[PDB]
């Protein structure tokens, strides 16, 4: 009964703290924003980082990111091989293409912000989250007797 | 057999899956061979053989009774693999190895089949 | 606690805490921290939903703004007989009560899908403070826990 | 089975590939498997051997020789077990081919004895004789296909495809379906005291016969074209699509064929024609 | 290590590529993507035998492992190099830490377990039933590293506890409690499984009442 | 006319296949004869020897005939003897294994895909030499019997693996399995064999060779062992081309061309033209 | 009872011949060794028939011709006293249920169920064996 067309195991999403949206013949995985926070907001003017992996299965594709929270700047080759992938961000844990954001509008962890990823053949909106990686818990000041 | 013949007449998978089809032919194969034929052999034996030889009874009647019940309960235990969320045996009646090892086919249906 | 502490597919139990209590070092705040932990209708489950699954959420006509992005908070008290319905399955998004086997749908407004439960779990509105801590936008807009004769309008 | 349960519950390193357990288990299983298929053959030979003389009004042609045929078939079916393992390329091919050829000699003797029994006598063809004749017709083709599998060159191309499925659904469908039904129709009055209907027991036979030959005949061709067994589905550009439709139609006919039989048994068990004699078949031979 | 990354890739294309993709991007309706999972997930899934899986049902069971320590490390390092994520804690000799994961305070671990983990698992870590065909297993077989990595990643319908939600000091106490509550003998006789009223009731009916009725039948008379 | 007598075997593309087809077609006739001469006997007595209107006495009660029973055990014995002789003759030829193959390729079977490796190439006329043997194989759950090469084609759930072989050359076909038993069957070869985890320890011979392939083209190959869930979804293709195209393809792959654009480099379709990848979804109800 | 004894030693002879042939033919010109799996089975299959054949031979040489073994015997020769047969008993089904319980216990690896099954089996077999030997109640 549990091994029919609808299965509880085959539809399970990976627990990765990121989105796995698709595009034109391109699959984007683990799309997240690095923005180490200190207060309720990350103020405009600060630069933040965009991280993901782009995969296709058979020979090249170009790409460009646009968004509404400031401007996105790319640095690198920014093309995909036949049976390979394009890694942009190096999330904490890995032992060169970089996506930087100027962030005209303030951001906060917990909400989703729309990003547009455009290729030479396909383009999608993603609505990415913010993820903190191997950063330890930040200290909270002690209370009093009350 | 009717189920697996219905889901074999058109190229696409219409209403079955791989796992269900595997269990289905495995259990068809086992039930038809071991729970129908091998038994029906002995039904015809203690129906006319005492009459044919001119005897009033079989050699051990109270042991003759035990065989039928062993048959019925063994068959029920083997078939009751369909109640599990996993399913019954899905490795054919032949049961080749290594496919029935703890690594491959780790389910509880296969265990009930064996026992 | 901060929104950054809990990640996608996690769940935490939270309690209402005011600045007026705190530490529990003295005897005055020692009996104030005990009432919080022994309250019948105090505990709340806070869940974070994966961003991929945010397009299949249904609201409850008056609770359309009770969530802070991809964080939701529900009562931890079963609406059947009051057991802590807290078995959270984070792939199927189901909340299971281990008392009488009623499960609730997290994607919808915690409405029952199986078991002897007939009513949905209550939601608590949440937001953030100027420092970046999680706070409430007021209490529930309905009674929480089991029902009684003079419940509802 | 105990050895396998030991591995699955205790981690007992019995059937490890490194330990030579991939072929140990196959030897152990096929020492059982083939004698098993000869357990459900000889008893149903007995039934037809008992039915022929009654309705033929003539003694069974060859009594001493049939016993020797049975003994030879049974004795031979112990040293023939690796003819199920040809593609493995790990058995002594000559040994299991010659003996498998030899286990096909006394079967022909049994066939010829049956033919000689039903030779030069008044035949009436009631339901038992009709079923027992269907048995002959099916089992001959079953055995003919079975002999082809015994030669390693042909099994190199045929094995583990629907050709074998076609084979063992003829050699197996004669003994435990046709002979079983023959026995049921034969011994129903002796066990109950009622007579099964005749107009309701011929529709059943004809439905079974037509359905069976409609569903299993084209499987040889399927296996020959390159359709392997135990496949859940196939591609549209595979060639074999229409044969599957024919097989399914035949299978549904074979599935609907069984309604009249069950209806007959249900109806005639308590409202059937009463037999008050000692033998309703007239020229019965045995002591029952 | 460069030589360790390539030996972990040849193990992957022979076992894992069918259900997870050639680029770890996931095969639709057979398996998810493996980008951003890290080597903690790999360690947990391969050491306990859950991977590789053999069919799609309600829940993939545990079974004997397919690989050994070296191969496990190779696979973990290959996966870690493709998106990052959590890592298994090591010891001073570069091996997997087992003894160092046991905490000091068992009482704090106990009451953390009772609040966070006793709902799905039992009081002391026995099984528990879930919605439809799913369940929470027994915790009496897992070594400290396995217990640590179970709640770091989130295998299935079990939630994930990040290092910010449960700091890597409370986790040590939790694992200490789990390891201790599994090797402590019963006081007052045979444990009867450790479930409570149901085994107790069955033991009563099948032992006490049987003995009483037998004694009564011996003392009394028939007809 | 041979089409309606071979019951739909493919025609061979190697000498051994043609010899096997000859043996099979010759045997089908020898089995229809003995079927006809028994069906005729059954039909004859079922239509002539019946209970006529004239109710005479019981017929002749004969039950023994020694001469006919004695001359009946010998007639099928000769038939099975001749069949055995021809069987032996054919089977000895189909397993020659000459110790000078011109190209040796490795075949490894794992959970629901194939992987091919060119072990070595050595033409008989000194036109091309290559050795793909790559000693670096790792062990322990040992898995040291497996073989690894420089050039390899890997099968994926979204791409059928295609094997490229020359025409008119010997092929060596060294088979191994990593996990379970699978079946290496090529219908056009009229030949299959089981691939086992540890052939050496199980007293199995896991190498077989052919003489030479007659014609160039694309042929299908299917798994036949019941290896698990996706056992009906484990397919491959063999594409036979001219020797010059073979060398060009080898050079392209040696430069590195993923096996998809090497075919495009030698003016061949990049994908399989006999089969296409199965739909990844479980079925039509999802 | 000579026919019964002869029927077994015929099979003994054939099985011995087959085992001896198989063992030698695999030692020479057969990959590996002796094929120990097939050799083991056929040397005990012969023993199966040998035991029964020897027992039947001894019994046949002990006792003289019976009514069953005489070509021309009368029906009135068999008149006398057959022996004991159980008219009815409900113990077999209990034995089968006990064994089924033990089997289900062993299948799912529940040691408590296995122990209960073994106890039930012992009790049921005790009940079956002692059925026609219990004396009247002593009061
Ligand atoms: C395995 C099955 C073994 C049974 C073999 C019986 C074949 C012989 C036929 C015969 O004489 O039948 C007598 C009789 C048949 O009844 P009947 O039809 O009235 O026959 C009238 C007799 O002429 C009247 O005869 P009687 O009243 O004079 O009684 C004679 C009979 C009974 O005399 C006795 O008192 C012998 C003891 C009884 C058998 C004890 C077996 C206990 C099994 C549990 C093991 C513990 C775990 O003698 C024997 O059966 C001799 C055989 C020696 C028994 C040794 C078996 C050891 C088992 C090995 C375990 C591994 O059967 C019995 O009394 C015993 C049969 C046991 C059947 C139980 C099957 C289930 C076993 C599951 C065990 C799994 C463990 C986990
Ligand atoms: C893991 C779960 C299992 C755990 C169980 C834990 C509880 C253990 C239960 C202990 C039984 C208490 C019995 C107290 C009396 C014992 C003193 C004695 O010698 O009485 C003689 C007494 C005869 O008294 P009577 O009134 O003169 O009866 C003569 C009539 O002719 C009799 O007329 P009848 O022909 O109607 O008699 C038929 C019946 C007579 O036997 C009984 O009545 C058995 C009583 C059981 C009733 C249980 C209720 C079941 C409800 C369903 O015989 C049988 O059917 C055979 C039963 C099997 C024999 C026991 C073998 C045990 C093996 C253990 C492994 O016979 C027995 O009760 C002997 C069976 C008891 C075995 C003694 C073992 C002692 C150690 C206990 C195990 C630790
Ligand atoms: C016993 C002999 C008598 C003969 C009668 C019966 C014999 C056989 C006939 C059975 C029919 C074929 C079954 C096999 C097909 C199958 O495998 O199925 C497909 C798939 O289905 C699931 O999904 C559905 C879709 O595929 C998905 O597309 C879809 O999304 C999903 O929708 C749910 O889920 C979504 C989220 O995904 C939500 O969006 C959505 O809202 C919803 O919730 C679907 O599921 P859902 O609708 O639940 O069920 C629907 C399935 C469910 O299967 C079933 O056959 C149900 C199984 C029960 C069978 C009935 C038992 C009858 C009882 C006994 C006769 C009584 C015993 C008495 C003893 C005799 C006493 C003697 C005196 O169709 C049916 O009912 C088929 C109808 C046929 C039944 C007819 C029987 C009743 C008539 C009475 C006759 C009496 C006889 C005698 C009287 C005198 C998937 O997940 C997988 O599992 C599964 O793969
Ligand atoms: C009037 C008389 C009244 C008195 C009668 C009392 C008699 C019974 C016992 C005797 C008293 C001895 C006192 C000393 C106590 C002692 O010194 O204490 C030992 C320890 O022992 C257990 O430790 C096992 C290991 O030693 C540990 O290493 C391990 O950790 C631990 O594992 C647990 O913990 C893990 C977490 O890590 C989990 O992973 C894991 O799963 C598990 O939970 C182990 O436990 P466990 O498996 O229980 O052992 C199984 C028991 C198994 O008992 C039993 O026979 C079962 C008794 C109850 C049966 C009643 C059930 C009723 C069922 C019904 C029939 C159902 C069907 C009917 C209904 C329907 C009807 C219609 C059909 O023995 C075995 O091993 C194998 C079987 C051999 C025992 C046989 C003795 C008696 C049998 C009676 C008959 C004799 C016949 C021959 C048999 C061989 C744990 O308890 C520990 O606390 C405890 O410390
Ligand atoms: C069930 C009953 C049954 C019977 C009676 C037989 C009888 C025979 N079987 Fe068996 N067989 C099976 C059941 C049976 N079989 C099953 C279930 C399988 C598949 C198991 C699995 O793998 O899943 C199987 C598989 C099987 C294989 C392995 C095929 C493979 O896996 O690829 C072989 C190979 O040697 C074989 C051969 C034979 C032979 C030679 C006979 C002979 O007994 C038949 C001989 C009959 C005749 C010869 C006709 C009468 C003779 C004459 C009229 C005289 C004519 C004389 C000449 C032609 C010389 N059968
Ligand atoms: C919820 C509900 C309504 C209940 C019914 C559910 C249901 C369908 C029941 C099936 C249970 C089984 C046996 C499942 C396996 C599959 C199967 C074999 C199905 C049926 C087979 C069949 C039809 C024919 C076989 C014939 C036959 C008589 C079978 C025997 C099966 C038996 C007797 C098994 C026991 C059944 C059962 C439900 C027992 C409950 C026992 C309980 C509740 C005890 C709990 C218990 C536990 C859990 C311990 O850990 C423990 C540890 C140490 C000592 C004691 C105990 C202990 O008592
Ligand atoms: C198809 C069947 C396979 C194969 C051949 C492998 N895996 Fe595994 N795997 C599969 C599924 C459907 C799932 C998801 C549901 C569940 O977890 O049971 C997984 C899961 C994993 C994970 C967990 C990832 C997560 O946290 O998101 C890992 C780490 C994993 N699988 C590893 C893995 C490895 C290393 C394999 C090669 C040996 C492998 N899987 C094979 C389905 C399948
Ligand atoms: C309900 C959901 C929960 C909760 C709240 C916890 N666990 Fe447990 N757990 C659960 C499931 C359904 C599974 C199985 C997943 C799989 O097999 O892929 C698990 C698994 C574990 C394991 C590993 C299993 C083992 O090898 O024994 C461990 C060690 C484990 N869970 C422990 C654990 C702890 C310490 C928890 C609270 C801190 C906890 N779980 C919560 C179900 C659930
Ligand atoms: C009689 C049962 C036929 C249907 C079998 C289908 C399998 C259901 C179990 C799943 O899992
Ligand atoms: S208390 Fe939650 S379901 Fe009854
Ligand atoms: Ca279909
Ligand atoms: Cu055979
Ligand atoms: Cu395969
Ligand atoms: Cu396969
Ligand atoms: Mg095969």
């Amino acid at each position: 009964c549990s091994a029919g067309q609808i299965s509880q195991t085959t539809t399970q999403e990976p627990a990765v703290n990121g989105v796995n949206a698709q595009a034109g013949q391109v699959s984007l995985r683990n799309v997240h924003l690095r923005a180490p926070q200190q207060t309720d907001y990350v103020e405009p003017g600060t630069t933040v980082e965009l991280l993901f992996v782009a995969a296709n299965d058979s020979s090249n594709k170009l790409k460009s990111i646009t968004s509404d929270v400031g401007e996105v700047t790319l640095t690198g080759d920014s093309t995909v091989p036949a049976d390979g992938v394009l890694i942009v961000g190096e999330p904490d844990g890995q032992i060169a293409v970089t996506a930087e954001v100027e962030l005209t509008k303030p951001i906060t962890n917990g909400l989703l912000y729309d990003f547009t990823f455009t290729f030479e053949d396909g383009e999608t909106t993603v609505a990415v989250p913010i993820s903190a990686g191997e950063q330890p818990r930040r200290p909270v000041p002690p209370a009093g007797p009350g | 057999a009717l189920f697996m013949r219905t889901e074999l007449a058109m190229p696409g998978l219409q209403f079955l899956s791989n796992e269900q089809f595997n269990q289905l032919f495995t259990m068809h194969g086992t039930v038809m061979l071991l729970f129908y034929a091998t038994p029906i052999v002995f039904g015809f034996a203690n129906l006319v053989l005492p009459l044919q030889i001119g005897a009033p009874d079989v050699a051990f009647p109270r042991l003759n009774a035990l065989s039928f019940w062993l048959f019925l309960f063994g068959a029920l235990i083997a078939i009751a693999g369909f109640i599990t969320p996993g399913g019954a045996a899905d490795f054919g009646w032949t049961a080749y190895s290594p496919l029935t090892d703890a690594i491959h086919s780790p389910g509880a249906g296969g265990d009930l089949w064996i026992m | 606690m901060r929104p950054e502490d809990i990640d996608a597919g996690g769940m935490e139990t939270v309690f209402p805490w005011r600045e007026s209590d705190g530490d529990g070092t003295t005897v005055e705040s020692e009996h104030k921290l005990t009432e919080i932990a022994m309250g019948v209708r105090n505990p709340v489950m806070l869940i974070r939903i994966k961003p991929a699954d945010m397009h299949r959420v249904i609201k409850r006509k008056g609770q359309e703004s009770f969530n802070f992005g991809e964080l939701f908070a529900y009562t931890k008290v079963c609406s059947h007989l009051g057991c802590p319905s807290s078995l959270y399955e984070q792939q199927t998004y189901r909340i299971l009560c281990p008392c009488h086997q009623s499960q609730f749908d997290a994607l919808e407004f915690a409405k029952p899908i199986f078991g002897p439960a007939a009513r949905a779990l209550a939601q608590l509105p949440i937001t953030i403070d100027e420092d970046g801590y999680l706070v409430a936008n007021g209490d529930f807009v309905e009674p929480v826990g089991p029902a009684f004769w003079e419940r509802k309008s | 089975l105990f050895g396998l349960a030991a591995d699955r519950h205790l981690g007992a390193h019995i059937y490890d590939p490194a330990n030579g357990g991939v072929l140990l288990w196959q030897h152990l299983f096929w020492f059982f498997g083939h004698p098993e298929v000869y357990i459900i053959a000889l008893p149903f030979f007995g039934i037809v051997s008992e039915i022929f003389p009654v309705f033929s009004r003539k003694p069974i042609f060859g009594y001493t020789t049939l016993i020797y045929a049975t003994l030879a078939i049974a004795a031979l079916s112990v040293a023939v077990w690796a003819h199920h393992m040809y593609a493995t390329g790990a058995v002594l091919l000559p040994f299991f081919s010659f003996m498998t050829f030899l286990i096909a000699v006394p079967t022909g003797i049994k066939f010829f004895n049956w033919i000689g029994t039903m030779w030069k006598g008044q035949l009436t063809f009631e339901t038992p004789m009709l079923f027992s004749v269907g048995f002959l017709i099916t089992f001959l083709l079953g055995g003919l296909s079975g002999v082809l599998l015994a030669s390693p060159p042909l099994d190199f191309h045929v094995t583990d495809s629907y050709f074998v499925i076609a084979h063992f659904h003829y050699v197996l469908f004669g003994t435990i379906v046709f002979a079983t039904y023959a026995g049921i129709y034969f011994w129903f009055p002796k066990m109950t005291g009622r007579l099964l209907d005749e107009r309701l027991g011929k529709l059943h036979f004809w439905l079974t016969f037509i359905g069976f030959h409609t569903t299993f005949l084209v499987q040889h061709w399927l296996g020959d074209e390159g359709m392997p067994r135990r496949y859940a589905d196939y591609l549209p550009t595979d060639g074999f699509t229409t044969l599957n439709v024919i097989s399914t139609v035949g299978a549904f006919i074979l599935g609907v064929s069984m309604l009249p039989f069950v209806w007959n048994v249900f109806k005639s068990w308590r409202y059937g024609e009463p037999v008050t004699v000692d033998d309703p078949w007239g020229y019965g031979n045995s002591l029952e | 290590q460069s030589a360790l990354l390539r030996t972990g890739k040849q193990l992957f294309e022979t076992s894992c590529v069918s259900c997870h993709g050639a680029n770890l991007q996931g095969v639709p309706d057979r398996g998810p993507s493996l980008i951003g999972t890290g080597e903690a997930a790999v360690y947990f899934q391969v050491s306990t035998g859950r991977m590789p899986a053999m069919r799609g049902e309600a829940q993939a069971p545990s079974k004997p492992p397919h690989f050994d320590e070296s191969q496990i490390d190779a696979l973990g390092a290959y996966v870690q190099a493709n998106g990052g994520g959590p890592t298994v804690p090591r010891d001073d000799h570069g091996a997997v830490a087992q003894e160092s994961l046991i905490g000091g305070d068992v009482a704090r671990g106990g009451d953390l377990f009772r609040l966070n983990c006793a709902s799905c698992h039992n009081f002391t870590g026995k099984g528990g039933a879930l919605s439809s065909g799913k369940y929470a297993p027994d915790l009496g077989d897992a070594n400290p590293a396995q217990i640590y990595t179970a709640m770091l990643t989130g295998p299935q319908n079990m939630p994930k506890f990040s290092d910010r939600q449960l700091t890597p000091d409370e986790k040590r106490d939790i694992v200490a409690y789990v390891r201790e509550s599994a090797e402590t003998p019963s006081y007052g006789g045979y444990g009867l499984g450790g479930f409570g009223p149901a085994p107790e009731g069955m033991a009563m009916w099948i032992i006490g009442m049987v003995a009483a009725i037998g004694v009564a039948m011996w003392i009394g008379s028939r007809a | 006319w041979s089409d309606a007598l071979a019951l739909g075997w493919p025609t061979g593309i190697t000498p051994e296949a043609k010899l096997n087809r000859e043996l099979w077609i010759g045997s089908v006739i020898a089995s229809f004869a003995v079927g006809a001469i028994v069906w005729g006997l059954i039909f004859w007595t079922s239509a002539f020897h019946r209970k006529k209107a004239t109710d005479t006495e019981l017929p002749r009660q004969f039950g023994y005939n020694m001469p006919l029973e004695l001359t009946l055990t010998v007639i099928p014995f000769l038939i099975i003897s001749v069949l055995f002789y021809f069987t032996v003759v054919v089977q000895e030829r189909m397993m020659h294994k000459d110790p000078n193959p011109e190209v040796v390729i490795d075949v490894t079977a794992f959970q629901w895909n194939w992987k091919f490796g060119y072990q070595k190439i050595a033409f008989a006329d000194g036109s091309f030499d290559y050795d793909g043997a790559d000693p670096e194989r790792k062990e322990a759950e040992d898995r040291t019997y497996l073989n690894f090469d420089k050039i390899e084609t890997l099968g994926t759930s979204s791409e059928i693996p295609v094997l490229v072989l020359p025409a008119g050359k010997r092929i060596e076909f060294v088979l191994n399995s990593a996990d379970v038993i699978h079946g290496f069957w090529v219908p056009e070869f009229l030949f299959k064999r089981d691939v086992l985890p540890e052939p050496k320890a199980n007293n199995s011979d896991n190498v077989f060779q052919v003489s030479e392939i007659q014609q160039t083209g694309a042929f299908v190959g299917r798994c036949t062992e019941m290896c698990g869930t996706f056992h009906a979804m484990m397919n491959f293709e063999v594409r036979v081309v001219e020797p010059n195209d073979f060398k060009a393809y080898i050079d392209q792959r040696n430069a590195g061309k993923t096996n998809a654009e090497a075919l495009a480099a030698i003016n061949q379709p990049p994908l399989a033209i006999t089969t296409e990848p199965f739909e990844s979804r479980r079925g039509e109800l999802v | 009872m000579h026919i019964e004894a002869r029927l077994f030693e015929i099979l003994t002879a054939f099985f011995a011949l087959a085992a001896v042939v198989y063992a030698v033919l695999t030692a020479m010109f057969a990959t590996g060794g002796v094929e120990w799996a097939g050799t083991t089975a056929l040397v005990l299959t012969t023993g199966l028939t040998l035991i029964t054949g020897t027992f039947f031979r001894f019994v046949a040489r002990r006792l003289d011709t019976r009514p069953e073994d005489y070509e021309d015997a009368e029906i009135s020769d068999g008149a006398g006293e057959l022996g004991f047969f159980a008219p009815h008993s409900w113990w077999p089904i209990l034995i089968s249920l006990s064994f089924s319980t033990a089997a289900v216990g062993a299948a799912l690896w529940l040691p408590w169920l296995i122990a209960a099954g073994v106890a039930f089996v012992i009790t049921s077999v005790c009940g079956l064996v002692f059925e026609y030997y219990w004396g009247p109640e002593k009061h």
